[PDB]
């Protein structure tokens, strides 16, 4: 059977297994890299919904590769964990060799390349994880990247994957902003898209996990948003929709 | 093909369960050994009206069964 | 389903009820519509309603019924199905769960099907050849459109797509009122709360919840229902009593 | 005995999986390369910047040498893999061999890599074809094509991808046997070919030029639109 | 049902490993029972030596083995698998003495054997060994221990539960014997074991038809009871 | 068949039909005949013709000053085994300057052919080999088969249409034992003739000879060498 | 067919049904008996011989395992040859490492381990042969062990393998095999081989005798029946 | 379905074999682990097929470190191999960093090995759900790992037979400020709800992590909590 | 009996490499003639387009200054075989300083061809024709994916090999001058295979014992075209 093994093409040449990996990503928790300037953000609402969930790390979706590198997670949980460990390993290799921070595109290409190599050989299951990168480097500064199971990578200023990914990117292209669209407007737009995509009326703070990178002192900081800031962000978006109602 | 065919069997069974018209007084009862299995779509309350257990006869019940046959 | 019913009313009713515009426009009438959504989302109900209002005859044959155990039978059954379609003249043809044959086909091994594809291409010829498309239309339903293929979807073939998302708050209210219209309600019933306490309802499960409230009333020999009956009926029809812990967040996230 | 695999033959002898790789290449976008009198030009189409997308990151044209460049059309993951291999091979050959790299050697290396990747069980072949243009043909321009069958050929001008059937005939229609004087003329012909883009707009065509002695040259959209305007003026002559 | 049982490293839809259950269907090995009993100062194992033909030398037909001066073993399963498991236990015990300087304990030995069965259960490279196993040993000032290890890869070494054809009747008889309070001497323990064997098998039990191993805190050297001792016990219980 | 894909699976018949199919692969080859005397061991091969202008394929191989072989089967496996005999003869002579005894060489060939018959995913060498040798113990003619069974034989014939030659060799078994070199080689030629159809007879095109003796090294004879051998032999009447 | 396709998957019912095909394979081959006399073990093996194209002693089924260890096999001859080489390897390993002669029990158990291990791996198959090993250690006595394709190593005072195991065993059972000496045992073995279908349906065959014993100095030898052929005369006298 | 092979995807993106492993889970031994204000309590049943089985011979709560306690879902031998690996991994971390292994990090490494077994075409995962109690930097931690290689943090949870009742129990029978004694009482109460048949010192075993150290309960203490109480 | 060469059919034939002969069939033809004056090879390019560089298709190759090669089948596997033949000639000459017998080159390439189920991939789907000279005679040889090889005086391989082979058999004899054999080959290829001769799709290569230079025919086909 063609679809049973990753090394067999369709008669049309398409690969069924990586397609199945993307339709898997279809189940992933909604998470996006928002459109921002002089800053960047990686909002990733947590699908984890249960009272006794401890969330002791307070972060299970956004993982900091270094103080200038953060990545998102959308895919198989264990595959995502081992992949994030491999990201940290590769960044460590580059830094230990050069004593310089790794560029965004180079690290993204390295991970996607090892992913493609894993998908290419037989007897091995493709990594069913797609992910996003927010970073700042010497060559290009602020960058957001998207990567798929096949090993394909690309640059997106604002993108979303996971649950209703198509709808999310659709309304992101709908009310698209550019230029003066700074980090705060990025938080507002991320709040908007998260409330629209999620079915929760008055989206709860614990259900969403947001992180952001900002160039402080030239050394940069990556802050994962705590409960309070998410709280007034969501409350401000709610009163903003109330304001939109007031126009009528 | 056997797997796809058994899945179509289950789907046709559910379609007939929801599809038997009103004013027809047919009752449908299913037996099972485990009941921890069985698709919740069939266990959907819109077509399951009661779930009755028949555990192994214990004391008293074994006595009643033995007396009844004997 | 007001948005869905308006789209389908256009696509189906407008040609049969008012062919002249299409003759005035010169364009041939659209042939068929595909419906996709979660199971129980009134797709068959809506198709049946359209069949009723446009006064055209209703013929239903499920895709699971199409398979059969023998080669050369699905082709025959589809062709004669459209024979009944033509002999009944103004009519609509329903293929519930066409995805059962509109599915992935076995790509080699210890065996193969080769007949699901054959019934598919036979139906594809029948609707492609616009066989006597005078007051005859087709409609099919598919669960989780993703499993379906684009072979029937190719432009000159079936023309329109419809989505049947899970009912929202207002839709749940309407379904509750519609099905409980016959029920013997009691003062103090607040159906809005029950609708709120049922996020992500499948529409048919709303019929399930009202049937369950009636069953609770019946098992106590009451011919009347209360808010409490619907409230504990929600507890059984929530359908995640067997869910929320089959390890979903894990290994899938 | 049908295909079902990579290392078994159909009863008539054909290997179906390499044909499937050919079909996978056929799914890819257009890519039409030529070599002129002295310069080699390339133009890639169907950029389709998705608004929120920034086009530059994908890098539809990649240079891996002191002087050689083109991507590989098909699945871009295999393209990046073979890009890394081409980087490694060109740098190693330049460092190790008494003389620098030549286009023929790198083309043979890529073909052999594809063949050795195909010739085994449990190893998915690279379903990507490419058009290599190099400078050091003893200081002459020349063009090769690489096919996932692990095969390489030397064209005067070739097209692969979605327009492979069309543009090739277009080439056969007007590839002038007179060597293209004022290689700008060959670049205008390439622009006319790029007017046959998948979107046919011509406003997002990414073009590269290398005069067989120069390094990599990149054509900006405005100066490429200048050649598009010259081609349009030539086309309007039919009046 | 078919499919989750063709290979060992596949779970059933209910999560059942079919092949581990399959391996239990050769532990029957019609003819052996292997009753094990623990008494206040002794540990006894007895097996039903079912000799099928006269020409065999009865010494080689034995099914009880020893690798420790104070540890005895009895097997129940396919004979080649039994002897291979005994050799593996000998290997492990020899490694333990060579490493730690003192002989392996009974609990640790059975755990190691069960872990070997487990690693062969989890990996599809090899069939798990189809035979169950019982040790008797002594732990320092702590007493006699009887341990069981099966192709399930797990151990519970407890009190008895003979892994022979007469599973349930023998197990229930041992429960009933221990379900009533009584003392436990070496003679009483061997009497309990032999009574279990006789009542579950109902044969006349000639002395050559059974084979007994035993350990005791009075003399911790694991010994196989002679036919004279076996017949003395038989006549003691008969009267 | 369910139990006939590989050599590792046993049939209910108490057989492995893959080995049997290797035997059929062997009999698919053309006939070869071997016979020995107290003086010489001779083998003859029916070289299959490819066309009237192509070389008739070699079927007698020569690796030793005192040992030769005649093959019937896939040329790949036969020549791999020939290179194997090259290796063993060479290191034996290197170790103790001794021309390797043919019997132990045949035993080694059988042992090394047995390995594919017990391992999954490796075809047994589907060839049958006739081995002629002379050693300090005597003259010797063996056969080796993909079932790895090795046999010693005074007279013998393998391949297609071999039954008539086998019967002829049985009949003249009473003769070979004190036959000289010329009588033995002529009887082998007639035995190979027995295999052929009526219209096909011994000719230098399809006949190859290989001879080892107590006073002569193993040598192969072909068109220019076979021509003296065939002349003077009785023709085939109807 | 069930799951009886590989000897590593435990088929329906504890019986693998894969090795129980190797026993059928052993059943195919001709009989081969062996008797432990007072001072030695006599291996009497009949090998069916098509006198056509033969070499009056080719491909004999008697082989030397060790200078003192003799053996007999029934079943596939190639497996017998390879495992005879393996047994020679094991005997040489013991001889080199321990500095003295290998006990027959340990050699038999190690060969049974080899057989049992080959029964298990999926990529390999069990041997289609059952065999019987004999030796005499002048220090303590005589040893004999018979091992089946499954790897079961058991002792026999007298044993048989092949196409007539039960018939040959019944013939052996009435021998006064308790006390007599191997010399008459050779004749007993020959006539027992001949009484069970010498040439009734199969045209011709040859009889080979292997002998280890104290009077034979304790080493393994082939009985030189060329002297007066007394066992051959006895076997042909067994005509009635 | 797509379960006979471990290294392939289904058309819907599911690798059916691992949810088959999770179905083997929750069919095994019931067990409940909760986190109190101070310590962490894990309880599991000990009920064998016959009375002959000396249950004290087979402990189920195992101390990985003096500060770590471990409980499984019921897959015995797989639990044993995994607990051996976990003990060795904890030892490696203890010697490499010269500090005891963090509870969360220990669970991470264990789940990493678990994921390592979730690949190739000739191996199978250990169908075991693991409950880990630990103390780290004065903070109590309760974690759960599952054969898929995923791991999560729970204030309270349960797995094994009749696990949904334990989930509801810890939903309404829990508050995060529970004392240790009341935590053990809640654990034995949810064990009573989930289990079938009575219990004594013989039938249950419990391990408690406190910030000073972890310890598995003696059966006498297990009876003290289970019997004469609740 | 379809998975590979490690399976034997009831008739013994391995049902994998018959498909390798059929893969020989799907390739374009190649002709070789062995004459006392010289050994010649003719080869059809099957040129897809004139935009192709005709010499880029390496269906005619020079193994060494004393041996040339043509072949039919799969071009990549053919190139691998050609590469091995060249490195084998290089190594053997550099070590022993004696000329590699063409038969020895066939032996080495065949020994490589026996590397799909004989160690530890798939049969090399290509058949080769070698034409060479040596200190003892000018020879022509043919070999196939099975690893067997044979000495031929006039051989045809590839598509439609039967008709070309029949014509080659009918025209051949042992006393032809190389000119007459060459011309017969060209007229046969013209009549049966594609069309009239042209430098774009046909190639020729000849070898003579005393000529280690210009092993090919190139830029001189003109005299043929007018006088063919
Ligand atoms: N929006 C709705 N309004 C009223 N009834 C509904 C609605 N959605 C579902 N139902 C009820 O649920 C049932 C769904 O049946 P069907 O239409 O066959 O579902 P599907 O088309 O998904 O198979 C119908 O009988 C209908 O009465
Ligand atoms: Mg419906």
């Amino acid at each position: 059977r063609y679809d049973s093994r990753t090394t067999i093409f369709s008669p049309e040449g398409r690969l069924y297994q990586v397609e199945y990996a993307m339709e898997a990503i279809g189940h992933a928790g909604t998470c996006l890299g928002i459109l921002a300037n002089d800053g960047v953000l990686l909002a990733a609402e947590r699908r984890n919904i249960h009272k006794l969930l401890d969330e002791v790390f307070f972060s299970e979706k956004i993982y900091k590769l270094n103080e200038d590198m953060a990545c998102s997670v959308a895919g198989i949980t264990s595959d995502a964990n081992v992949l994030t460990n491999e990201l940290r390993l590769i960044a460590q290799r580059y830094l230990l060799q050069y004593q310089e921070p790794i560029p965004c595109e180079q690290l993204v290409t390295a991970l996607c390349d090892i992913k493609q190599a894993y998908t290419q050989f037989g007897g091995k299951r493709p990594f069913g994880v797609s992910l996003l990168y927010i970073g700042w480097d010497k060559h290009y500064g602020f960058q957001l990247y998207q990567s798929d199971p096949s090993g394909n990578y690309g640059g997106w200023k604002a993108t979303c994957i996971g649950n209703n990914s198509a709808a999310a990117v659709s309304m992101l292209k709908q009310d698209y902003k550019e230029g003066e669209m700074t980090l705060k407007s990025a938080l507002a737009l991320a709040i908007k898209v998260l409330n629209k995509t999620m079915d929760v009326s008055k989206l709860s703070a614990e259900k969403v996990e947001i992180a952001t990178l900002t160039r402080e002192n030239g050394k940069t900081v990556i802050r994962v948003l705590k409960q309070k800031e998410v709280e007034q962000l969501i409350k401000k978006h709610e009163e903003e929709e109330a304001k939109a109602e007031r126009e009528k | 093909g056997a797997d796809r065919e058994v899945q179509r069997i289950l789907l046709e069974l559910l379609n007939q369960m929801d599809g038997f018209d009103q004013n027809v007084n047919v009752k449908v009862i299913m037996a099972t050994n485990r009941a921890d299995t069985l698709d919740p779509a069939l266990l959907r309350p819109g077509r399951l009206d009661r779930k009755i257990e028949f555990p192994l006869p214990d004391r008293r019940q074994k006595r009643l069964i033995f007396s009844t046959i004997t | 389903l007001d948005k869905q019913i308006k789209e389908i009313k256009e696509v189906i009713e407008l040609p049969v009820k008012h062919p002249e515009l299409f003759e005035a426009l010169g364009i041939a009438q659209p042939k068929g519509v595909l419906l996709y959504g979660p199971p129980g989302t009134g797709k068959t109900l809506l198709a049946r309603a359209v069949a009723h209002h446009t006064d055209c005859t209703f013929i239903r044959v499920s895709g699971s019924e199409l398979v059969q155990k023998f080669i050369g039978e699905g082709a025959r059954m589809v062709r004669e199905l459209f024979v009944m379609a033509r002999e009944h003249a103004p009519s609509i043809i329903f293929m519930d769960e066409i995805d059962s044959i509109g599915s992935s086909r076995l790509e080699g091994g210890s065996g193969g099907d080769s007949e699901v594809q054959r019934t598919m291409l036979e139906l594809l010829n029948q609707l492609d050849g616009f066989e006597a498309t005078k007051n005859i239309k087709v409609i099919m339903a598919t669960n989780r459109i993703d499993i379906l293929d684009s072979a029937l979807l190719r432009p000159g073939r079936i023309d329109r797509k419809i989505e049947f998302p899970p009912p929202n708050e207002e839709a749940r209210l309407d379904i509750l009122k519609i099905h409980s219209r016959k029920m013997n309600l009691t003062r103090g019933i607040n159906l809005r709360k029950i609708a709120e306490l049922m996020p992500g309802a499948s529409g048919a499960e709303v019929k399930g919840v009202c049937t369950e409230a009636g069953m609770y009333a019946l098992r106590e020999r009451r011919v009347h229902v209360t808010q409490e009956d619907f409230e504990m009926a929600v507890a059984k029809v929530m359908q995640k009593d067997s869910e929320k812990n089959m390890s979903i967040k894990k290994l899938w996230k | 005995s049908y295909d079902r695999a990579i290392t078994v033959f159909s009863p008539d002898g054909h290997l179906f999986q390499v044909e499937y790789a050919q079909e996978a290449v056929k799914k890819g976008s257009t890519a039409v390369g030529v070599r002129g009198r002295d310069i080699v030009v390339l133009g890639v189409e169907k950029k389709s910047v998705a608004k929120l997308q920034d086009e530059r990151t994908v890098r539809k044209i990649c240079a891996l040498d002191d002087n050689v460049c083109m991507a590989f059309a098909g699945l871009t993951a295999d393209a990046r893999i073979v890009i890394n291999r081409a980087r490694v091979e060109c740098q190693s050959h330049r460092l190790t061999v008494e003389d620098p790299v030549t286009v023929e050697y790198i083309t043979r290396y890529i073909a052999s890599l594809k063949q050795r990747y195909t010739q085994s069980n449990g190893r998915r072949p690279f379903g990507i074809s490419a058009l290599i243009v190099g400078f050091d043909f003893d200081g002459t321009p020349r063009l090769y094509q690489t096919d996932p069958s692990g095969t390489y050929h030397a064209w005067k001008a070739n097209a692969i991808g979605r327009g492979a059937k069309s543009v090739r005939e277009f080439l056969e229609k007007n590839y002038t046997d007179e060597a293209i004087e004022t290689d700008d003329l060959t670049i205008k012909l390439v622009i006319k070919a790029l007017l046959e883009v998948v979107q046919s707009g011509g406003k997002n065509i990414e073009l590269a030029v290398m005069r067989r002695d120069q390094s990599l040259k990149i054509l900006n959209p405005e100066e490429i639109e200048k050649y598009v305007a010259e081609i349009e003026k030539e086309k309007e002559e039919n009046e | 049902s078919a499919g989750f049982d063709r290979h060992i490293t596949i779970f059933s839809p209910e999560g059942r490993l079919y092949q581990v259950e399959y391996a239990f269907k050769a532990i029957n090995q019609g003819g052996l029972t292997s009753v094990a009993v623990r008494g206040k100062d002794c540990a006894v194992i007895v097996t039903q030596k079912k000799v099928p033909d006269k020409l065999l030398d009865s010494s080689t037909v034995t099914h009880l083995f020893k690798i420790t001066e104070n540890i005895g073993c009895v097997m129940t399963g396919m004979t080649a698998d039994s002897r291979s498991q005994v050799q593996r236990a000998r290997y492990e015990a020899a490694n333990w003495k060579y490493k730690y300087g003192y002989e392996i304990p009974v609990d640790m030995l059975c755990k190691r054997i069960a872990d070997i069965s487990q690693v062969y259960t989890q990996n599809a490279e090899m069939r798990p060994l189809g035979c169950c196993m019982i040790l008797i040993g002594i732990d320092e000032e702590q007493g006699p221990q009887v341990y069981k290890c099966d192709p399930a890869g797990y151990y519970c070494g407890f009190k008895a539960t003979a892994a022979g054809v007469k599973q349930t009747e023998s197990t229930s008889f041992l429960e009933k014997k221990v379900k009533k309070k009584f003392d436990w001497t070496f003679e009483q323990t061997v009497e309990t074991a032999i009574t279990c064997l006789s009542t579950v098998l109902s044969i006349d039990f000639k002395p050559s038809e059974i084979e007994v191993g035993v350990v005791t805190v009075e003399n911790p050297k694991f010994r196989i009871l002679t036919e004279a001792e076996i017949d003395a016990h038989l006549v003691a219980l008969a009267e | 068949n369910q139990y006939d894909n590989d050599v590792t699976v046993w049939s209910p018949q108490g057989r492995i039909h893959q080995i049997e199919y290797a035997m059929e692969a062997v009999k698919q080859g053309s006939a070869t005949v071997g016979l020995k005397s107290k003086t010489h061991a001779v083998l003859v091969a029916l070289k299959r013709a490819q066309s009237e202008l192509a070389a008739h394929q070699k079927k007698i191989l020569h690796v030793d000053n005192h040992i030769g072989i005649s093959i019937a089967g896939l040329t790949a496996d036969a020549r791999l085994l020939c290179n194997f005999m090259r290796q063993e003869c060479l290191d034996s002579r290197f170790v103790f300057d001794r021309p390797l005894p043919v019997s132990r060489l045949v035993s080694l060939i059988g042992s090394k052919t047995q390995i594919p018959t017990q391992r999954y995913g490796r075809r047994p060498y589907g060839v049958g080999l006739l081995i002629a040798g002379y050693d300090d113990m005597g003259p010797h003619i063996f056969q080796t088969c993909p079932s790895a069974n090795y046999f010693d034989c005074r007279a013998m014939s393998i391949g297609a249409r071999s039954q008539s030659a086998r019967t002829y060799l049985e009949r003249h078994m009473s003769e070979f034992m004190e036959c000289n070199l010329n009588e033995l080689v002529k009887h082998g030629l007639r035995a190979l003739r027995e295999t052929l159809p009526a219209e096909q007879d011994l000719t230098t095109k399809n006949v190859s000879i290989g001879i080892v003796g107590k006073d002569l090294e193993f040598t192969i004879y072909d068109d220019d060498d076979v021509s003296p051998f065939l002349e003077g032999l009785e023709e085939r009447p109807q | 067919t069930g799951y009886d396709l590989s000897a590593s998957t435990f088929s329906p019912d504890g019986r693998v049904f894969q090795v129980e095909y190797a026993m059928k394979a052993v059943e195919n081959s001709s009989t081969a008996i062996g008797i432990r006399c007072k001072d030695g073990v006599v291996f009497g093996v009949e090998k069916l011989v098509l006198s056509k194209l033969y070499e009056e002693g080719s491909n004999k089924r008697l082989f030397n395992v060790d200078r003192h260890v003799g053996m007999a096999v029934a079943g596939l001859l190639a497996d017998a040859r390879s495992l005879a080489d393996i047994a020679r390897e094991e005997a040489s390993n013991f001889r080199s490492n321990f500095g003295y002669n290998i006990p027959l029990k340990h050699l038999a158990d190690r060969v049974a381990m080899y057989v049992h291990a080959y029964t298990l791996y999926s990529a390999v198959r069990p041997f289609g042969c059952s065999f019987m090993l004999g030796s005499y250690s002048v220090n303590d006595g005589a040893q004999l062990y018979m091992i089946d394709p499954s790897g079961v190593s058991y002792g026999y005072w007298g044993c048989a393998i092949g196409k007539a195991r039960q018939a040959a065993k019944t013939e052996i059972e009435k021998l006064q095999m308790k006390e007599m000496t191997c010399r008459d045992i050779v004749k007993e073995v020959a006539k027992i081989i001949y009484i069970v279908h010498d040439e009734v349906k199969d045209k011709a065959f040859e009889l080979e005798l292997s002998w280890v014993g104290e009077l034979t100095n304790g080493r393994h030898e082939i009985v030189p029946k060329d002297i007066r052929e007394e066992a051959e005369k006895y076997a042909k006298e067994s005509l009635k | 379905g797509y379960s006979f092979s471990l290294t392939t995807f289904s058309p819907s993106g599911k690798l059916v074999q691992i949810e088959y492993a999770l179905a083997a889970v929750a069919g095994g031994a019931p067990s409940v682990g909760i986190k109190a204000a101070n310590g962490v309590v894990l309880a599991t049943e000990k009920k064998q097929k016959s009375i002959l089985y000396d249950e004290r011979s087979v402990h189920k709560v195992e101390p990985i470190t003096k500060h770590i306690g471990l409980v499984y879902s019921g897959m015995g031998p797989d639990y044993r191999v995994l607990v051996h690996r976990a003990r060795k991994l904890a030892q490696q971390y203890y010697l490499v960093y010269q500090e005891p292994i963090p509870t969360a990090q220990l669970v991470q490494r264990v789940a990493s090995v678990m994921q390592e077994y979730t690949q190739s075409g000739g191996v199978r995962p250990f169908g075991v759900s693991l409950l880990i109690c630990g103390w780290n930097e004065g903070r109590p931690y309760l974690f759960q790992s599952d054969p898929s290689g995923a791991y999560f943090a729970w204030k309270a949870t349960a797995h094994g037979k009749n696990y949904v009742n334990g989930k509801t129990f810890l939903e309404k029978r829990y508050n995060e400020d529970l004392e240790l004694e009341d935590a053990i009482h809640t654990a034995i109460l949810t064990l009573k709800e989930s289990f079938e048949g009575q219990m004594t010192e013989d039938n249950i075993e419990v391990g408690i992590c406190n910030e000073a150290g972890f310890r598995r309960l003696t059966p006498t203490e297990v009876k003290d909590y289970l019997a004469a109480i609740a | 009996y379809d998975r590979g060469v490690n399976t034997f059919s009831p008739e013994g034939r391995l049902f994998q490499v018959e498909y390798a002969i059929e893969a020989i069939k799907l390739g374009s033809t190649a002709i070789g003639i062995q004459t006392s004056e010289g050994v010649c090879l003719a080869v059809e390019k099957r040129i897809t387009s004139p935009l192709m560089e005709p010499s880029s298709i390496e269906k005619i190759v020079e193994i060494d200054a004393h041996i040339g090669c043509a072949m039919s089948g799969l071009i990549a596997d053919a190139k691998t075989l050609i590469d091995k033949a060249r490195v084998e000639t290089q190594n053997h000459w550099f070590t022993y300083n004696e000329t590699m017998t063409v038969e020895s080159v066939t032996q080495a390439v065949s020994n490589l061809a026996l590397q799909f189920g004989e160690e530890d991939s798939r049969p090399f789907g290509v058949a080769l024709l070698f034409g060479g000279v040596d200190e003892k005679g000018p020879q022509l040889f043919h070999m196939d994916p099975s690893g067997t090889f044979v000495q031929c005086d006039a051989r045809a391989i590839g598509s439609a090999s039967e008709g070309a082979q029949s014509s080659l058999q009918e025209v051949y004899h042992k006393s032809m001058t190389l000119k007459e054999a060459i011309k017969s080959s060209l007229i046969i290829l013209k009549q049966v295979m594609e069309e009239k001769l042209n430098a774009t799709n046909i190639e020729l290569a000849t070898v003579q014992p005393g000529q280690n230079f210009h092993m090919f025919t190139k830029e001189e086909l003109e005299e043929v075209i007018k006088d063919i």
